[PDB]
């Protein structure tokens, strides 16, 4: 089954450097193609960058020639991305993917978020959001950058469970809710857990959240 | 094992199977045995237009002994 | 380089033939193989089409590819057309240094059923008080077609001051997600015998009230 | 020197070229590196197609990963 | 320029073996696909066999398959015919060709004759066709009668004589047996003085004979 | 499968003619066709390859086409010239078989025909003194290319003994032949001469020998 996991995400400052991995599973990982793909957030997808198999050559979008450099370790099954010189511009979902031709992609990865902005990095803190079915969830409240995760029950909870797209507020943070519809019944049997995690800042809330 | 880290033998318009070799070091070579006499064309049938040839590697193998093994294979034109 | 334009969205009823185009700026078409791809909201693209027309395994028949050298422009069609069609379409395509990707082009189905939002309204939580802030959250989900109007209310009194609500988005199933948060200190929540969320859909308007324990 | 065992890199539908690499502390001292005339393949009119690649053939080497011809790969079947 | 050698036919009984050769030279021999095409004396061209660059893969008509083997020694650049269990109708010019890829040939060599027939090696006898007394031009010549099997070589004074030289083709008797002759123009002032010699070669009975042609007195 | 094209193409100077190679069976689109010059002693050689692929030194004037429907292949051929006159022949394959046409003789029209050098040898010593006999006569720089010989003993014709190739394509585009009369050396005493008579177009050279007399 081909796999391709982006990693190295985050936040940079503009002027600044990053560089993100894709480590690719699934396929002789030689003998392929590879490209970067972004996506800015509400738009559409942008060619970035390509290599050929052996790594000998190499091809970049006009908007990042010079400022990205392309690579990647077939030892090590790795594709890379070098970003120098970074630009508000620059912030998208950076995708890896796989090509059968130069321009003939057949897999995508999942992506990772790139923020590049001077705001601060800021951690959220998170409310739960208590019951009067019935209905119960957390609030991840003024965190900067994107993105945050939230499970229920280390995981074991799926059902019901609604996870609002994030408020974007005028001062720059970010806020967002979860809730989840569970039996009227469980109000003192299940004990209900919201598993909240904000990679950039290091965060990870576990809450009960309870009458 | 060489399939397992290379795909060509099989994405390739002159496509080659792998065929075992014991012995000696290294103990196990793999030679390249092209599929057809054509080359396999846009469209996944066998055009005649162009052969299938083997590119060989003279390697050094164990004193000391160069012989010559198939790599893989490669189309060949008429035209140029 | 050169430039892939595709429409910014088409619109079909269940069950008929969709066509979208995507038309080459300039360099022959022909020359460079097309493919497809779908991005379902929140989700990696998926591929639909690659060279043209091959299809793989595991894309149902319906969506089909073809070129078109005279007018530069390559197009998708998905005949008997599905709810779960409903997504971002991208055409793709490249030259011998650039691959270039379209616009994109946002298909709906038409006839979908009309949907109240549903509403949950939540006081701020008594560890928010204790940090001396307060935000109410209103949750609005399963809405159908995707645009909703969101007031608050003070006892009966209109508020603009402080609120943040989200532009909608499409859920898994169609319809729609929208929330909005209203900022109040410790103060104005216990000033006030009530605070209310108001939501207007298509005319129809939901209601869910909280106040000050 | 291949170039005159062998005519191939010539006549391919992904062609290529030889590259010396000598090094004196090494044997053998000389290794011929191949590399792909082109990003496409030859086509029966005889230009460069971009439905397909040329792509170099890798082989592990007894002294090392060296590339000895160049062949065309489709996305298809 | 490319170069194609080709020998070892002559003369072999019905029922007899015999062994071509095509000596390459010019290009770079293992990276081609090779054939022979054979040509009976006055019909067409007829494919007779093909091989693989590698050797690999080996091709035959319908009408030597079984009887006929090729094959090529890579290291020597050299390609072979082994003819075994011959017939009459094997009886022709065999050509070694370059092919680029099977089925498209480039380059020929010059051939090499092959004769299947029971008749024995008979060498010819040289009788000198004396210049007549009576323009300034004088006709004289060569007759080289009853040989087999063919072919006879001409040259007037070692090849230092190439003016006014017509050899001509050779006439096949009831008997089985070949004639032709030889004739120069030269000038009527030079019978005096001149001395001429034809040079006759059949290297199918191994016999050089060098005769004056005298005006008769 | 089999290579079908015709036996001769006729055509004048600077006119264009087309020799056609039709495939009795498989696909013709399928297999490369290549074309092939002989001529008359020579070794074939290259004029078209890979259906329109010509070689240096090849004029332009040589050209090749394949028509995919009518399962034929062509040679075309413009500005024709009186060097051009030779055998062709078309060749193909397919996956296991290699094939050539049959040949087409290019003939070239309005070509000045011209009457028959004669040169007749009378026997020489050296074969009478080994009980032979033979008369040479040489036909040389005639066009066209067919000729009739008659041997005559004074002035009776000589039956047996009489051996005349078949006409032979010179380079000038001329042709040449010979004849040889067998005799025995008691026949070639016995009578006042010998006369070789050669006819071309209705239109007869003679000549004549004599035993060594005086």
């Amino acid at each position: 089954e081909v796999q391709l996991l982006e990693s190295g995400g985050g936040l940079v400052q503009p002027g600044g450097s990053l560089r993100l991995s894709c480590a690719a599973s699934g396929f002789t990982f030689s003998s392929y193609a590879m490209s970067w793909v972004r996506q800015a957030p509400g738009k559409g997808l942008e060619w970035v960058s390509a290599i050929s198999g052996s790594g000998g050559s190499t091809y970049y979008a006009d908007s990042v020639k010079g400022r990205f450099t392309i690579s990647r370790d077939n030892s090590k099954n790795t594709l890379y991305l070098q970003m120098n010189s970074l630009r508000a511009e620059d912030t998208a979902v950076y995708y890896c993917a796989r090509d059968l031709i130069h321009g003939v992609t057949r897999n995508w990865g999942q992506g990772t978020l790139v923020t590049v902005s001077s705001a601060s990095t800021k951690g959220p803190s998170v409310f739960p959001l208590a019951p009067s079915t019935a209905a119960l969830g957390c609030l991840v409240k003024d965190y900067f950058p994107q993105p945050v995760t939230v499970s229920w029950n280390s995981g074991a909870l799926t059902s019901g469970v609604h996870t609002f797209p994030a408020v974007l507020q005028s001062s720059g943070l970010y806020s967002l809710s979860s809730v989840v519809t569970v039996p009227s019944s469980s109000l003192g049997t299940q004990t209900y857990i919201c598993n909240v995690n904000h990679k950039p800042s290091n965060t990870k809330v576990d809450k009960k959240v309870e009458p | 094992n060489p399939k397992r880290s290379s795909d060509y033998y099989n994405r390739s318009t002159s496509p080659w199977n792998l065929h075992r070799n014991e012995d000696r070091y290294p103990s196990v070579i793999w030679e390249a045995k092209c599929r057809h006499l054509g080359c396999i064309n846009a469209d996944g049938n066998v055009d005649y237009h162009m052969n299938s040839v083997p590119i060989q590697q003279e390697i050094l193998v164990l004193r000391l002994e160069k012989i010559l093994v198939s790599v893989g294979c490669t189309c060949v034109t008429p035209i140029v | 380089n050169f430039m892939l334009t595709q429409p910014h969205s088409v619109s079909e009823s269940p069950g008929k033939t969709v066509t979208i185009s995507c038309t080459r700026s300039s360099g022959s078409l022909a020359n460079y193989y097309v493919q497809w791809y779908q991005q379902r909201p929140g989700s990696s693209p998926t591929i639909v089409i690659f060279a043209n027309n091959q299809r793989p395994s595991g894309v149902p028949d319906r969506f089909s590819g073809s070129i078109d050298s005279s007018s530069n422009s390559a197009s998708l069609t998905i005949s008997g057309l599905k709810t779960e069609d409903e997504a971002d379409y991208y055409c793709q395509t490249y030259d011998p240094y650039s691959v270039v990707f379209g616009g994109g082009t946002k298909l709906t189905v038409l006839g979908q059923p009309k949907a109240a939002p549903s509403v949950t309204l939540f006081p701020p939580s008594s560890e928010e008080l204790q940090a001396n802030k307060a935000t109410l959250v209103c949750l609005i989900s399963d809405f159908y077609p995707g645009a909703v109007t969101v007031a608050w209310k003070a006892d009966s009194s209109p508020v603009k001051a402080g609120v943040e609500t989200t532009t909608p988005s499409k859920q898994s199933n169609n319809k729609y997600a929208a929330s909005s948060y209203l900022s109040l200190t410790p103060e104005q929540w216990k000033s006030h015998r009530s605070y209310s969320c108001q939501v207007t859909h298509e005319g129809s308007t939901v209601e869910k009230t909280v106040a000050p324990t």
